[PDB]
C-alpha cells in the first residue's frame, strides 16, 4: 500500500509525514493527464481506442506505407501520440518543399484527423467552451481546495508555490479566476498578447497571498503564431470564434505552422523556443537545496523526465512523494519477466534503500480526490460560507 | 534491596531517601516536596527540576546510575494491569 | 567529485563568551525545519538538541534562547558532553569542557546519532528491560541494565492518579520472566 | 477578493528567552481592541488569554507583564496547553512545553474558543451539574461531573457572611432532584 | 617495536599520540621509493641487479677505467643510481667540450642503458601508461585514503597539507583527479605549460560565502617535464610524452638526445636546470621551521645527505614533533652494537638513543609499510562511510 525506503508505512505516520513536507522552503507539483478525468478528461489509451475505431482506412498506411507506426503496440494501445503528431508534420513539410502532390495531400487527412480526436476531448465542458463563469461549476471542486491549500500553508517571507502540467485544458485557470487568484504564466498585454520569459521574476506588492506560477510543458488550446513571426494568446471565445470551431465542424487543415499543442512544430526556430524555455525551468527548480515535490495522474512513459527526476536525487536534501494505482500489476508482471518501459521504471525506484523516496498505491486511494485531502487546513481558515445567503438577498432587493 | 513508593517525600526519614541510586519522578506539585528530592541529590542541574511540576499524566523523569544522563521517558501500559477502582455512586443509585 | 559531508549546515559560530555560544542564522531558514538522507529535523525551538563538528569529534548542546537582532536572528547554547569514534562504532562522553572555533558550522542532529546517545552498553543488552520512548521525538527506545537497577535501593515518587501502580506492575511483572530464582514480596 | 483569517491580529514574537515570549504591539487601537463577526474582543490588563497561530495547532497564553519601552509597547506571557481539530471539531490539551516560532502574529481569544478550553469530556454530560458562570467575561456556564465530585471528601472554606449556606444548599438541591433514590444527612 | 626516547609504549598509547598530532597547526608527509611498491615499482636495489645483469660489459669499463663505482658497493649492491648519471652527464660534456670524439660514444652508449632502465620501472602500467581514468584501478586505493583523510581534518582558518616526495612517477597525480581535488605544482596553462616559482603562495576562495587543494615538491623531477629548444622547461600529458619521446627510449637501442630530460636530478651543471631543483629544497628547509609542525616519515631510506642534515638541525626548537617508520631496526641494532653498520644504520641508530619525547620510531617489518601507515590515522566522525551516489549513477546508466 504505502512504501518508504523498502519497508511498509501506516495511515498516521504516513499523514504526519505529508504535513512535515509542506514547511519547507520550495514546493512543487507535477500533474499529468489522469487528474481531468474527474472533470470531463480522457486517457490517451482512450484517445487511441476511439481513433482506430473511427478511421480504419488510413491505419493500415501508417503501419505499412510509411512504417509510422508498429503492429504490436497498436493492437495493445500503447502508442505515443504527440511524438506521432510531430513526426507527420515533418513528413508534411518535408513533402511540400520538394513538390510532391501525391503525398501533400495523403497526409492532410491524417493531420486532420488526429487533430479532431485530440481536440473534442480536451473541451471539458462541451458547446458551453464560449460562455464566461465556468469556474463556479461543481466539476472544478477539488481543484479549488488544491491551490487554497497550496497557498495558505506559507509562512509569511516564504516563496509561492510553483505548478508544472502536462496538460493543455484550461481547468486550473478557470478553477484559478474564481476564488480572486493571480497565476503568471509568462504572456502579458490584452489587446496584443505576447510571451516574455522574464515574466517569471516577478511578484507583486502591496504599496497601501495573491498568486502562484503555472508551466505548461506540452502548450495550451489557445496559443498559436499568426503571419508575423511571434506567438499570441487570446481568450476561449475568441479562439473558439476563430479556429477551434471549424477544426471540429469541417474538414479543414490548411496552415502547417499554426498551433502550439501538443507538442508539434518543433522544427521551427520560433515555436521550438517557447518548449525549450519551459523545460529549463523545469528542471532549474528540482534542482535547489531543500525541496520537495508531489506527482500525481503520471505515468512514467517520458525518458527525458525520468532521466531529469534520478538524477536530482544525488542531493541530501530532495525529497519526492509518488501515486501510482496499478502497482500490484507492475510487481507480479516484472518478476514473472517481462512489462514495459514504466513498470520497470517505477518498480526499479519502489526497491531502493532511500528515505527520500514514498510510493502509495491502491486502487482508488491513489486517485486524484485521495490526494487532495491528505493536505490539512489551517486551525483559523474561515470555511463557513455566509456571502453567498447575501448576494442571493442583495440580488432579490432587484 | 528495597522499592518504595510515596505520594509524600517529605514525610519520611532523612537518611534513608539519600541512600538511593536511582529515582523516578512524576508530578510533583508542592513546594516542600520538591525541596526533600532537592537535598536528596547533589547540585550541578538546575534546568531540570523545573520540569517536574508541570509534567503530563503518565511521564516520568529518571535519573541514577542506570542512565548517562537525564531523560524524560513515556512510559508503557502495563498489560494487565491491577484491580480498576473501589465503587461507583451512580450505578448503585440508579439499579431501581 | 567530492563530498566532505553529506548534512547541510543551519549557521556559524560568530562568538565565544566563556561557556555560552553564539549563533547566527542564514538567510533561507524560515519554516523552523531542515532535512537530510534519513528526514525532516526541528532546530529552532528552545529545548532542542544540536552539535558542531570539531575536527574528528562532535560536540553535543542544548539550545536556550533564541531572538532578533530582512533582520538577522541568533541562538544561544550550552554543551553537555562531546561524541567519539573508537573501532567500528560510536560512543557519548559527558565531558563537556571543549568549545569550537570561530566560524564552526552547526548542524542539526539525526536520528541516528540521538539512538548512541540514549544508549546503554553493548554487552550489557542480555541483561536489559524496555520502560519506554523518548518523550520529545518518540522514536527512540529507552532500556535499563536489571543489575545496575536492583543492586542498591530504588525510589518512586509521585502525585495522586499519576501512574505509580502502573509503573510498578509493569517493572515488578518483568523481572520474573527474566531471573525466575528471584524472590520479591 | 481571497481571505486566510478573518480575525485581525495585535502584535507578533519578537523572542523567547526559556520559558517567557515577548511580544510587540502595533499602533494605534490595532494594538487594543478587535472586532469580527460575533462582537468584539480586546486584551488590555495583565490576567486576559491570548493566542498564536503555529499552523495545524493554536497555543494558549496568559499575560503578566506591560509597558512602555508614539512610544512601543511590550508584553509577556507563559504557556498553557494548545488546540486542535479531532472530527469536525476542536479538543483542548494540557501540556505547556510547546512554543510558538518568531514572528507569529497573535490575536484575541473569541468565546467560541473559551466555550472549548473550560468543558468537559464530552460524555459525562449526562451525570453533570450546574454551578456558576466564569467571573472575568460571564458568558461561559461551568459544569461538574457527580461521581468525580462526590467520590471522596469536599471541603468548602470562607469567612463568615460571604455564602457557604447558599452553595451547600444550591448543590444538595440540584443532587437530589437528579437522582431521586439517593441518601442525604 | 615502538620506541619513545629509549622507553617502549604499547599500541593505544601510539595511537592516542598519532591522533593528537594531527591537529597541529601545520602537517606534512614525506615519501620515498618503497611507498609505490604496492603499485608496480621496484627498489633502488632491484634496479642494480637488472642493469648488472642485463650489461655485463660497460660494468668492466666503469670501474676499471673511469672510476665512478666501487667493487664493494657493486658487489652488496649498495649503489647511488642517481648520483652516477650526473657525474656521467659532467664527463660526457667536458668530452664534447673539448672535443675528443673517441671519448663521447663510450659515454654516449652508457647513458642510453641507465635511462632505459630507470625509466621502465616507473610506468607501473606497462603499455597502459597513455590512457584515460588510471585512478580507477585497484593499485591506488591507498594513495587516495591517505589524500582523503589529510584534508578531511582540518578546521576553517588553517594551513593546507603539503607533500614532499622522491619518487618521479605519476601515482599521486593519477589518485588526486578522481577524487576532484586540485594539486598545486608550480606550472600553470594548457597550450604551453611553464614553471612559475611564485604560485606556491597561491589559495582559492569562494565567491558566495572550496578548501579542497593542496602542495606538491617533487624533488628529484618527473618523466613529463623537460626543456625544449628554447630555455624554458615545459610539461606535457602522459599520452603526449609517451608519444614524443618515452617510446623510443623504451624501444630504439641508440636513442639519446642531450640535456633535454628533468629527471632524475642529471643535467644540474645547467644554470636554467638547477633553478628547479634549487627551489624545491629551499622550500623543504622553509617549511620544517615553523612553530607547530608535524612530520610523518615512511618509504625513506635514510641514504641521503643533505636531508639528514636538514632534519638533525630542525630539532633545536621545542615544537617540532618527527615520527619514523623503518621495517629493519632489529638487524641494524645488533650490526651497531658489535662493530658498526653502514651510515644509514648509524643514522638511524643515533637518531633512537635520543632521550627526547620529540623523536618516535617504529618498526617490526610488515608492520611499518605503507598500507599500515594508513590506518594508523583517524577518521572523522562526519565523514560519510557509505555508498549511495554509487548505486543511483548504476540506475542512471541502465535507463535506455
Ligand atoms: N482518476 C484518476 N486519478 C489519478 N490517476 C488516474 C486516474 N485515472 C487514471 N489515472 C492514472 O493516470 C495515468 C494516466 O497516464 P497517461 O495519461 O497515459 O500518462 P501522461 O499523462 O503522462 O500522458 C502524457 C505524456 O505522454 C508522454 O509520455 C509525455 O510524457 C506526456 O506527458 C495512469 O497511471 C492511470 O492509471
Ligand atoms: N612496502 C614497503 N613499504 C614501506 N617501506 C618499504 C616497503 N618495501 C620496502 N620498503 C623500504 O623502503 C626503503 C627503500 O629505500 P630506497 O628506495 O633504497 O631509498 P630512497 O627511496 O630514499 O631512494 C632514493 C634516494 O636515494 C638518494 O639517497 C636520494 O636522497 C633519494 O631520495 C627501504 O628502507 C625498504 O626497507
Ligand atoms: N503511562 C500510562 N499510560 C496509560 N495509562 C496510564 C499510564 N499511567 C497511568 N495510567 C492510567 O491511570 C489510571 C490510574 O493510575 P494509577 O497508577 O492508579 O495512579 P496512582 O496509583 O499513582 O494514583 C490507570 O487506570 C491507568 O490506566
Ligand atoms: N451567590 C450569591 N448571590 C447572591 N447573594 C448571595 C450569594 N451567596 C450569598 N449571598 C448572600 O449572603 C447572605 C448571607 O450569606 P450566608 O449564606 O449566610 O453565608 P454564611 O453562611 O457563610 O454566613 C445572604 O443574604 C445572601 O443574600
Ligand atoms: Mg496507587
Ligand atoms: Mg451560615
Amino acid at each position: 500500500s504505502i512504501y518508504q525506503g523498502g519497508n511498509k508505512l501506516n495511515e498516521d505516520d504516513f499523514r504526519s509525514h505529508v504535513y512535515s513536507l509542506c514547511q519547507l522552503d520550495n514546493v512543487g507539483v507535477l500533474l499529468g493527464a489522469g487528474a481531468s478525468v474527474g472533470c470531463g478528461g480522457k486517457t490517451m489509451k482512450d484517445v487511441w481506442k476511439s481513433f482506430k475505431q473511427n478511421y480504419p482506412e488510413l491505419l493500415g498506411a501508417l503501419i505499412d506505407k510509411y512504417l509510422l507506426v508498429s503492429q504490436i503496440d497498436s493492437d495493445n494501445n500503447l502508442v505515443n501520440v504527440e511524438l506521432l503528431i510531430d513526426e507527420a508534420t515533418k513528413f508534411l513539410s518535408v513533402a511540400k518543399t520538394r513538390r510532391c502532390e501525391d503525398e501533400e495531400e495523403e497526409f492532410r487527412k491524417i493531420l486532420s484527423s488526429l487533430y479532431k480526436e485530440v481536440t473534442k476531448a480536451a473541451l471539458l465542458t462541451g458547446e458551453q467552451f464560449r460562455e464566461k463563469n465556468q469556474g463556479k461549476k461543481d466539476a472544478f471542486k477539488y481543484h479549488k481546495e488544491l491551490i487554497s491549500k497550496l497557498i495558505s500553508n506559507r509562512q509569511p517571507g516564504q516563496s509561492a508555490p510553483a505548478i508544472f502540467t502536462t496538460n493543455y485544458d484550461l481547468a486550473l485557470e478557470w478553477a484559478a479566476e474564481d476564488l480572486g487568484i493571480q497565476l503568471f504564466n509568462g504572456f502579458s498585454g490584452l489587446h496584443t498578447r505576447q510571451f516574455y520569459p522574464q515574466n517569471f521574476d516577478l511578484a507583486f506588492r502591496n504599496v497601501n497571498h495573491y498568486h502562484a506560477y503555472l508551466y505548461k510543458l506540452h502548450g495550451s488550446l489557445t496559443w498559436y503564431q499568426n503571419d508575423s513571426l511571434t506567438v499570441n494568446e487570446v481568450s476561449a471565445s475568441q479562439a473558439y470564434d476563430e479556429y477551434i470551431n471549424d477544426i471540429i465542424n469541417k474538414d479543414d487543415f490548411y496552415r502547417g505552422q499554426h498551433l502550439i499543442y501538443p507538442g508539434a512544430n518543433k522544427y521551427s526556430h520560433t515555436i521550438g523556443f517557447v518548449y525549450g524555455e519551459m523545460f529549463r525551468r523545469f528542471g532549474e527548480f528540482i534542482s535547489k537545496p531543500q525541496t520537495a515535490l508531489f506527482i500525481n495522474g503520471f505515468g512514467f512513459g517520458d525518458y527525458h523526465i525520468n532521466r531529469i527526476i534520478l538524477g536530482a536525487l544525488l542531493n541530501p536534501s530532495f525529497h519526492v512523494v509518488i501515486y501510482y494505482p496499478e502497482l500490484k500489476e507492475a510487481i507480479t508482471k516484472v518478476s514473472k519477466g517481462g512489462g514495459s518501459e514504466a513498470e520497470k521504471a517505477i518498480v526499479t525506484l519502489k526497491n531502493m534503500a532511500f528515505n527520500q523516496v514514498t510510493v502509495v498505491g491502491g486502487g482508488s486511494k491513489a486517485y486524484f480526490n485521495s490526494f487532495v485531502e491528505h493536505l490539512p487546513y489551517p486551525v483559523l481558515f474561515p470555511r463557513d460560507n455566509i456571502v453567498d445567503e447575501l448576494v442571493e438577498a442583495i440580488a432579490n432587493l432587484s | 534491596s528495597l522499592i518504595v513508593s510515596t505520594q509524600r517525600p517529605s514525610e519520611l526519614s532523612p537518611t534513608v531517601l539519600a541512600m538511593c541510586s536511582n529515582w523516578f519522578s512524576l508530578r510533583l506539585t508542592n513546594e516542600r516536596d520538591l525541596q526533600a528530592l532537592r537535598y536528596a541529590m547533589e547540585s550541578g542541574n538546575e534546568q531540570i527540576l523545573k520540569q517536574i511540576s508541570g509534567l503530563p499524566r503518565g511521564d516520568a523523569v529518571a535519573f541514577g546510575s542506570a542512565f548517562n544522563l537525564p531523560v524524560r521517558i513515556s512510559i508503557n501500559q502495563a498489560r494487565p494491569g491491577p484491580k480498576s477502582s473501589d465503587a461507583v455512586f451512580s450505578e448503585e443509585w440508579a439499579n431501581c | 567529485l567530492f563530498k566532505l559531508t553529506e548534512i547541510s549546515a543551519i549557521g556559524y559560530v560568530v562568538g565565544l563568551e566563556g561557556e555560552r555560544i553564539r549563533i547566527n542564522l542564514h538567510e533561507g531558514l524560515q519554516g523552523r525545519l531542515a532535512s537530510h538522507r534519513k528526514g525532516v529535523s526541528s532546530v529552532t525551538q528552545p529545548g532542542d538538541l544540536i552539535g558542531f563538528d570539531a575536527g574528528n569529534i562532535l560536540v553535543v548542546a542544548r539550545v536556550t534562547d533564541m531572538a532578533f537582532v530582512i533582520p538577522l536572528r541568533q541562538i544561544i547554547a550550552y554543551a553537555i558532553g562531546f561524541v567519539k569514534r573508537e573501532l567500528n562504532g560510536y560512543v557519548f562522553i559527558s565531558e563537556d569542557w571543549r568549545l569550537p572555533a570561530l566560524g564552526s558550522s552547526a548542524v542539526p542532529l539525526t536520528s541516528d546519532f540521538l539512538n548512541i546517545i540514549y544508549s546503554i552498553d553493548k554487552e550489557e543488552l542480555p541483561k536489559a528491560v524496555e520502560l519506554g520512548v523518548d518523550s520529545r521525538t518518540k522514536t527512540v527506545k529507552i532500556f535499563a541494565s536489571v543489575d545496575k537497577l536492583l543492586s542498591r535501593h530504588l525510589a518512586v515518587l509521585g502525585s495522586t492518579g499519576y501512574g505509580k501502580s502502573n509503573f510498578n506492575a509493569l517493572l515488578t511483572r518483568k523481572v520474573s520472566e527474566k531471573y525466575p530464582n528471584s524472590r520479591i514480596v
